[PDB]
């Protein structure tokens, strides 16, 4: 009942980072403190890693196991967006704002950062555990994918949105909003596929799947807290970002057909502002 | 935003549900009082102004010296006696931004409308003060409008050529191709549009000096011509414009058309060269019967028969070419080619279509040559003789290249003044003077043909404006009746003036004796048919004017037989693009494209309602795209029966019309006698 | 040396089925004979069936085994074009020209057809034989992929191009030309990835891989000749189609860095119509 | 695969770790026995063969009519008596694929090497049987190789011109530009390469008839010329090749150079036109001092001084131009321009570099004119005078264009036969005959300059081959000593032959009296310096050959003063690419690019070892890319001191070399007296 409308929405949302000129951010970037620039680079690098794996691994593997040519076409399109559009856009931003050495250093930093490695290990592990014709392993990977789309990106998205909302780094911010617009529909779509599998189960099996989903969310959440503190303490925003990731965790649960898990909190209003030819017949020669 | 622009923009601000057309008089008044009167160089008297203009290399002193200063002063007073007022902002804006003489720094206005008209009249009169006053009255009344080249450049030292239309025949040789490139660059340098006939060039894959598959075809020559026209861009303000014409039976016809496809490769695309196709009746006959047709390699025909393919009658020679083994040909689908032409005209508006048999069945100078191609505007249809440009130190065989200087009658003003005869004769005299004063130093065939043929083009404009301002639908039978009568009278009086000029000068045009004017075959329909209006409403429009009868045409035929004709060609209806604004007239004899013309000049947009547009006549100002193109074809064919040359005929097509509709329009135009089709404009 | 350049060319060629209005083809379709309509339907179904294998297996399997983030992104983009753009385009052409029952029957026929099946299963067999961390098996699959993209499609493309060059079925011919333009670049790109593997091999292993490629080409070519006669004899075109197959076989070989196998032939003209700065230091001026 | 090709491919198959060089003799023998003898037409006698060739429009009967058939038979026997055998497969393959006359269908072979040699000798002798035999001995011994045009076309009815290099001066006017395009097309139609000097054209943004910013500059003319050369691409058998030269001080220099940037837009990019830059010593001096330089608008200079910028002495007039307010100039960075030239040459090999002051400090005909540009191969350096082409029906002021017919001495064969004097004199006679029998009837300046200056180019080839086969390193001082002695002897004997021809004909070249030959300033270094070998090893190479001394040079100077000189220019070392295989020699005087040449002909790959290559001389056959370009510059400068024209000097660069290394090589060549640099080839 939904794939065709998602197909149409995905293809009509198609974009390339080159459509957005980035040289306009040069001055507002120059004006940020060293702490702010550091957090910003690292935040986008963490996002780049997530999209790299979502494009290389997550979306293609889910596409492989989901039945139906139209469902596969949507998932293939989403996969392309992840690595050919989203992951690449971050390099466009980096290449504009930062010198090569700072770019090299931040990519080295993703490799050695323990929270980013842990979250990649956990998410990609679940993708690679999918067994052919085994719907339960597929469900688990789809939960992981929804958590990546609708929860994990948001510790990263906070900062570009926070600046956009203050009228700073607005070209980079425009790119990020386009990425976010895509991930929102990706999270909903994968959520609907996960619910399909969940709804086939016995009540006992469903109870176990909810346990899996909630245990996984909590494990990812605890890691994301440490990641958030590590990045945002130097810019004074860790508590604010934490509220934002809890907000989005609830959206991820809802995409999976589950009740919200965290209590509602006031999000920084700045971040909220950041959001023809026919032949000639014989009679044609007579009048 | 200037005040006049603000007033003009108030046109579209509807008040009481109707456009505020009266804002244009206010707009033009404010424009004058606040820009033109301020920015007009002040001279104490006409003597000081003329001395300043001549001294500063503005006005040529050759034509002014023929008059005593009293005569010049009298002519200038005659120009100013009318108290001419531009009725709309656009007319005055166009004049004072394109034609009004401005200082070398382009900051001040040296010429008013009256000064320009007086200078043009003095140039025309060639020393005749009364003739100059008659020209001043003719132009100030706006009954006759000299073409943009003549009007802008007349009497100016920096002026370019007063003639702007050139047709060149290209012979099938490297020497001739190089000479054609050189002449095209030379004529573009003068600012005139140059049209070339490529039908004599051998097709791609023909042998050069018994070496097979060596020739590059007409497309390589077209690339050369495109580069030449791009280089001679006339300072770049107006990019160099050239047209290439190819016969439909040429082998390279498909490649010739492919140069205008958007999908075409850049090494084949010809950006700056317009393309026209010459379609004999044989091709239409082949497409009508769905028979398989052949395109011939021109050099094989030339070798077999010693004459060029486009110098022969295809309706008589097609079967012989097909049956001749020594003639090389490849099969084509005539209906597929017609569909390709329609598709190309829809996509880009090209190529121009010339119906060769429609042109040559009424051509008066077939003895000199048949009309093989047209010009860049598609209305010049004259006999041409190719030149033989030989090696250096070898004498060249100069042929005849076509050129004509243009003028337009203002139909509305000619009918209001009831001065068809006098206006036509004065326009013929001015065109003859322009032709006699032209001398092209790098186009030997152009200059020789100008001397020998004395061809002039007298067009008309404001047909739709006149009809709408008189409660007549453009497509209605009454409109065609008026056009028939008016253009019959124009042809009669232009022939009478040509014969009178031949009698006064004692000379006719070269090879006049073999023309249909000399034998009387031209006047058959005029001596046998009455062209008086058949509707009382139309007949009333001509009240006060004598409409020639069959007896008058018999007398004119006898007079021509006695004295001959000075001009080989007299009448051609050119587009008259930008000078129509100055005259506040609709363009040529075409129907108006828009009721109100919205244009952006600088960073301010301007609105130009069609002249005389009002609530009462709003419905009669029907736009061309809303018109039945069959009725437009009927009107143009009615006019064309009295024009010896062609008529620039633009097709106005809606986006919903298929290629079949365009093909049917072209087929109906060919059926109705239409000689050329200029452009396919889509809304 | 080449992936970013191909990325650029791929993304700038992006298009969607909806851009070409198909209905005006019915004005020439109605004038074709039964044999012409039959051949067209069968050719179209052949292309559709082969392209589906490439979208579901061929491109995604190669993307899975190739190392490099940028290569995976380009390959993902190509897989997207197969599934989201090409497959929808073929379906659109079919739905325009034939009623539902006729489409189902043509696909039933072509699905059972011996020559179509032989080539489809030969290609799919090589994709299924790729082994993790074995570059030889990957190379063999890449050869199969290049043969599909740059060679096997062309016995099919011939007919739409033949009509397109005559002014018939122009809307569907425009679509086919866009598809073909994508397959051309796909073939060139996968060819470069195969040459990279080939160049890492010993001389004996190279000779062995060359023998594999030529042997595979021979098997496919002999089946193409039979496929060609089966479809095109009824419309009298087989001789010219065979020239077009060999010409495209040579292009496929050149994509794999190999010499042409077949002598140069001219093609049907109707089908052709369808188709280190360093600065001077003030001492360089003295000697 | 052909059997001979399999035998040739066995060259690369190492046996005992050594190349099987003897396999090439087997390859050539198999090639002959299996293809050439089979496909060689059979004629019962020479009389029948000559009759068949004349009647079938293969040979020109006029030149063969000057000999009784007995003399023709004697000449052919002389050619055949040698029993010449091609030493390698590539020599015979190149001859029988490029120069051997074939039937009109290109199926059978009508000429062998002996037949072509005999026909060329009979054409040269112009009716002299003993002279024809001498020419046959010279060519069959391979001591002299006529240029590809002369060798291929001599004695053939359907032949192009025997001269293939032309230099055209272009005047600053539309007539001159159009005539230049026409002449370039006419000359490319003849197969010759055309070089055009664009330094007299005004720069972009100059006034055309007191209207400013009207000129398109040299880039628009470059686009015109590129399209003209593409159109006249020799019937497709060989794409039209042209060269454009611009002085570095021309304002359009940066736009001119940008036409060769890969990133250049297709509108500005020129694809088939080679570009060279003329660099006066003033530019090098400015770059050396890092001073800001100026590029001038040529038309402002012409108006201010009445002369063209390239007609004046830049070294003297640069400061005057900079200080003249009426001369428009643009500030530039000379070192940035030098680095741009280096980078453009690294990326594309362009532009050619002409060091104007190096050319003219030794130029013997500066009274006629300075040398302003070079040819398409950068070895032609002669005085030229620009023509003034006026409007049609006006008289053209025909100037002096440049053209020389080329021939190459085979250095190895000349030294082995100890026949420098005889070979040089016979080559001079043959080149004089070719010049005399040449008449271009569509290039008036070219024809006039050929008749007036009588310029010939006598080149040399197999310098590296001869040195390597004699155990001498190309970069060694001994190689430079040999080159000095050999080319001094060549110059001495060419001057002596020119003086003898002038005495025999009692006529010198136009304006000889003002030349350095007439005043004796040419012979200063020859009468004051000795050029005999300084190394005993090199001196032994000349054993049995008289090396002219200072006394000999004084006697030659006196003889020239008494009788004058027939040729304004005599010696120029052209690249000599295609015929080097037939001669079995290294191309020109350049070092070999590769010891064994790998070529693809069809689907068969052919292996060509350097002529004479073997295990014992492998080290001496050092590849050019591995040599020190400074040593190559030293060699070329040693040779250039005895050449009146230029030497086509290609630079062979490794990919690791930066633009700084290329600039250093260029600056050293300018320091060492190099005149032109042809190509920057990178490995
Ligand atoms: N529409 C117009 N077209 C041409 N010239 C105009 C126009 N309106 C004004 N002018 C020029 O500007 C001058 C001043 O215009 P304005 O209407 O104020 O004149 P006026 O004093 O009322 O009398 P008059 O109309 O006789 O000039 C006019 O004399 C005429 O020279
Ligand atoms: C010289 C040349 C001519 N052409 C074309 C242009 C001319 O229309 C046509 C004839 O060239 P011509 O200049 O007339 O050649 P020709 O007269 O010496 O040979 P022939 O008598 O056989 O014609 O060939 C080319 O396409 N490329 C070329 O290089
Ligand atoms: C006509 C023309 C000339 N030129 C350039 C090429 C010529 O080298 C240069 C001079 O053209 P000319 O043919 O010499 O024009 P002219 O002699 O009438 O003007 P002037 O008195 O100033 O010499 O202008 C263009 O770039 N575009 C053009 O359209
Ligand atoms: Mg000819
Ligand atoms: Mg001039
Ligand atoms: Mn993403
Ligand atoms: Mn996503
Ligand atoms: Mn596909
Ligand atoms: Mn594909």
């Amino acid at each position: 009942d939904f794939t065709q409308m998602f197909y149409n929405q995905n293809v009509k949302q198609f974009w390339l980072p080159e459509e957005i000129a980035l040289n306009g951010d040069l001055l507002t970037w120059k004006y940020l403190g060293k702490n702010e620039q550091d957090t910003y680079m690292k935040v986008l690098a963490g996002l780049t890693l997530l999209d790299t794996e979502q494009g290389n691994t997550g979306m293609p593997i889910v596409a492989e196991h989901v039945d139906g040519h139209q469902r596969k076409a949507v998932l293939n399109f989403m996969a392309m967006m992840e690595n050919a559009v989203h992951a690449k856009s971050y390099s466009n931003i980096f290449m504009t704002l930062a010198p090569t050495e700072t770019i090299n250093e931040v990519f080295e930093w993703v490799k050695q950062n323990k929270y980013l490695q842990k979250k990649a290990q956990m998410i990609v592990g679940l993708y690679k555990a999918i067994q052919k014709d085994d719907e339960i392993s597929l469900f688990k990977a789809m939960v992981a994918s929804v958590y990546l789309e609708s929860f994990l990106f948001y510790s990263g998205f906070y900062y570009p949105l926070y600046f956009y909302g203050q009228g700073k780094l607005m070209q980079s911010g425009e790119i990020i909003n386009l990425i976010l617009r895509d991930e929102a529909i990706h999270g909903v779509y994968v959520g609907l596929l996960a619910q399909e599998i969940y709804n086939k189960q016995t009540e006992e099996k469903k109870a176990e799947l909810r346990e899996f989903a909630i245990d996984l969310l909590n494990q990812l959440y605890e890691n994301e807290l440490e990641y958030t503190e590590d990045l945002y303490d130097q810019v004074g925003l860790s508590h604010d970002v934490k509220k934002f990731i809890r907000y989005n965790a609830n959206k991820a649960l809802m995409n999976l057909g589950f009740d919200p898990y965290f209590e509602e909190e006031d999000i920084n209003p700045i971040v909220l502002n950041g959001l023809t030819v026919e032949p000639l017949k014989d009679d044609d020669f007579y009048f | 935003v200037p005040k006049w622009i603000q007033l003009n923009n108030e046109i579209m601000i509807q008040k009481d549900g109707k456009f505020q057309f009266d804002k244009d008089k206010e707009a033009v008044h404010s424009y004058f009082v606040d820009y033109i009167n301020q920015n007009t160089v002040f001279f104490h008297n006409l003597k000081e102004k003329l001395d300043y203009l001549v001294e500063n290399q503005y006005y040529e002193e050759e034509f002014l010296s023929l008059y005593s200063f009293e005569d010049i002063k009298e002519v200038f007073k005659t120009a100013y006696a009318k108290k001419f007022r531009f009725p709309s902002f656009m007319s005055a804006f166009k004049f004072y931004n394109d034609y009004a003489l401005k200082t070398n720094d382009k900051k001040k206005i040296l010429e008013r409308y009256e000064d320009r008209i007086s200078i043009v009249a003095l140039f025309f009169a060639n020393g005749d003060t009364e003739k100059a006053k008659e020209y001043v009255n003719l132009m100030i009344n706006q009954e006759y409008q000299p073409s943009t080249p003549t009007f802008l450049n007349a009497g100016r030292k920096r002026r370019g050529e007063l003639v702007s239309c050139f047709l060149l025949e290209v012979n099938d040789s490297l020497n001739d191709i190089s000479r054609a490139i050189d002449i095209s660059m030379q004529l573009s340098k003068l600012g005139g549009g140059v049209s070339l006939n490529l039908s004599k060039l051998r097709a791609k894959g023909e042998a050069i000096k018994d070496v097979e598959n060596a020739t590059k075809g007409v497309v390589g020559v077209m690339k050369l011509l495109d580069n030449a026209f791009r280089y001679a861009d006339q300072m770049g303000q107006r990019q160099g414009s050239g047209a290439a014409y190819l016969n439909i039976f040429h082998r390279d016809i498909n490649d010739f058309l492919d140069t205008k496809k958007i999908s075409a490769d850049e090494d084949v695309r010809v950006k700056t060269l317009s393309i026209g196709v010459v379609i004999p009746d044989k091709f239409v006959e082949l497409a009508r019967e769905d028979k398989a047709a052949y395109v011939f390699y021109p050099h094989t025909i030339y070798k077999e028969y010693g004459q060029h393919m486009d110098e022969m009658d295809m309706n008589e020679m097609y079967d012989k070419f097909v049956d001749n083994p020594r003639v090389k040909k490849e099969k084509i689908n005539p209906r597929k080619l017609l569909e390709k032409l329609a598709m190309l005209r829809s996509e880009s508006g090209y190529p121009y279509i010339m119906f060769q048999d429609n042109v040559n069945k009424v051509h008066a100078n077939n003895h000199i040559s048949k009309v093989k191609f047209s010009n860049l505007c598609s209305e010049v249809l004259q006999a041409s003789q190719v030149s033989s440009y030989t090696d250096y130190d070898e004498e060249d065989e100069i042929g005849l290249d076509i050129s004509c200087n243009l003028g337009s009658l203002n139909i509305l003003n000619v009918m209001e003044h009831k001065s068809i005869e006098k206006t036509v004769k004065l326009a013929t005299d001015s065109l003859t003077h322009v032709s006699e004063t032209t001398d092209i130093r790098n186009a030997p065939a152009v200059r020789r043909a100008n001397k020998a043929m004395k061809s002039i083009g007298l067009g008309a404009m404001n047909l739709h404006g006149y009809l709408a301002q008189n409660g007549i639908a453009y497509e209605s039978p009454e409109a065609r009746d008026f056009a028939n009568t008016f253009f019959m009278m124009v042809n009669f009086y232009s022939i009478q003036r040509s014969a009178e000029i031949a009698k006064e000068k004692g000379e006719t045009f070269d090879q006049y004796e073999g023309s249909t004017y000399a034998t009387g075959e031209y006047f058959d329909k005029y001596v046998s048919t009455d062209f008086s209006p058949k509707y009382e409403k139309i007949a009333n429009l001509f009240e006060g004017m004598h409409i020639p009868t069959t007896e008058d045409w018999k007398k004119l035929k006898a007079f021509v037989a006695e004295h001959g004709m000075y001009h080989s060609y007299r009448l051609c209806i050119a587009p008259t693009g930008s000078i129509s604004y100055v005259q506040s007239s609709t363009a040529s004899v075409m129907p108006i494209m828009e009721r109100i013309e919205e244009r952006t000049y600088g960073n301010s947009k301007t609105y130009y309602p069609m002249p005389g547009l009002a609530s009462n006549n709003w419905f009669f100002y029907k736009e061309a795209y809303d018109m039945d193109m069959f009725k437009v074809v009927d009107m143009i064919a009615t006019i064309q029966q009295h024009i010896d040359q062609g008529i620039s005929f633009t097709l106005f097509l809606k986006d919903t019309m298929t290629t079949r509709d365009l093909n049917r329009i072209d087929l109906y135009a060919h059926h109705r006698g239409i000689k050329t089709i200029y452009y396919a404009r889509t809304k």
